[PDB]
């Protein structure tokens, strides 16, 4: 998971 | 944990819901390509991140996409038209990609890793997003045995969503595309159809004590509204  | 409600924007929607989408739940919208059931996943990704008294839960959001379908700049949107900064917004949503249903079912246990991080902040996770929950499982479980082995497989997935919902106090919003006999194990189901007019309907299906009717709402710039 990544920030969007 | 008592539960928290998510309110979608929509007035119609919302009533439906009995106030908006859950915490310790598993809700599916269901529905055929176009309907705008990841116009509703944008759509709470930002509601979600506002305060209790304006319908949100002051939440961080988690995103598991498998259809390459989300879009920063609808988030982008929706957030300036709500009076939101749009760089903030994006910042709170944690995003992957699923490759396959495999990698899709091990992202979940993944996600457990952040939630639990960001329970005692002030934006702990309160949604988890999977778009599309059933994608990859079609074109992956198929032929003769598939339908034994994929809901198998699913049922195991969900199981495993239902777990973080019910133990970190999250809504889970996860989306399916129909164009009918299988088994389902989601909380609450919505089957969402695009009407005349481009209007969009909603109705909740085998949900007995719910408000009897159909919501009715527009795709805006603000997300969606009546």
């Amino acid at each position: 998971f990544h920030p969007a | 944990a008592t539960i928290g409600r998510i309110s979608t924007g929509s007035k119609s929607l919302d009533k439906l819901l009995g106030g908006g989408i859950e915490t310790q739940a598993i809700t599916e919208v269901f529905g055929e390509f176009g309907s705008g059931k990841t116009q509703l996943a944008h759509t709470l990704a930002v509601m979600v991140q506002l305060p209790p008294e304006e319908g949100g839960l002051n939440g961080s959001v988690m995103w598991i996409d498998t259809e390459n379908t989300f879009r920063p700049e609808r988030i982008r949107e929706i957030a300036q038209n709500r009076g939101l900064d749009p760089d903030e917004v994006l910042k709170h949503i944690a995003y992957a990609r699923a490759f396959n249903s495999n990698h899709q079912m091990l992202l979940v246990q993944q996600a457990e890793d952040m939630i639990k991080e960001l329970l005692n902040t002030d934006r702990p996770v309160k949604l988890l997003i999977v778009d599309s929950l059933t994608s990859h499982f079609r074109s992956e479980y198929i032929g003769r045995g598939a339908l034994a082995e994929r809901q198998q497989k699913l049922a195991k997935h969900l199981a495993d969503l239902h777990r973080l919902a019910n133990l970190y106090d999250i809504a889970v919003f996860v989306t399916n595309q129909v164009q009918h006999i299988l088994a389902h194990s989601a909380t609450l189901r919505v089957y969402l159809r695009k009407g005349k007019g481009g209007k969009r309907i909603a109705r909740l299906i085998d949900a007995p004590h719910l408000p009897e009717g159909e919501a009715v709402f527009s795709i805006t710039e603000k997300g969606i509204e009546d």
